[PDB]
């Protein structure tokens, strides 16, 4: 029984384990996003930078 | 008389076989401990293949 215990509870790390890279992919994915953003925002400001009278 | 000579002897083979079943019953007894260990090995077995089976 305490054997089994011990087997039960590496079953329910490896479940802790599996959701917690499950939330880590997820919020890495909301940092993705925001940060293709942030890439897009240097583009659109690269861009008006061909702009030479707003750039003025 | 040979009837009170053989009775008595009926008699003492009697309580001789109650005096010998007596001791071999208790020796008997004692080995109960002994014998205890074919049905526990089997429970640690029994416990050993469930175990495996949740691994």
């Amino acid at each position: 029984e305490k054997k089994e215990k011990q087997i039960e509870q590496q079953k329910k790390i490896q479940m802790s384990n599996l959701m917690n890279q499950a939330r880590l992919k997820v919020l890495r994915a909301r940092d993705d996003l925001i940060t293709d953003l942030l890439n897009e925002a240097k583009q659109r400001l690269s861009k008006v930078v061909k702009d030479t009278t707003r750039y003025q | 008389s040979q009837g009170i000579q053989q009775l008595l002897q009926a008699e003492k083979r009697a309580a001789e076989k109650v005096s010998e079943a007596r001791k071999r019953k208790n020796r008997r007894l004692k080995q109960a401990k002994e014998e205890a260990q074919a049905e526990i090995e089997q429970y640690r077995l029994q416990r050993e293949k469930e175990f495996k089976a949740k691994e």
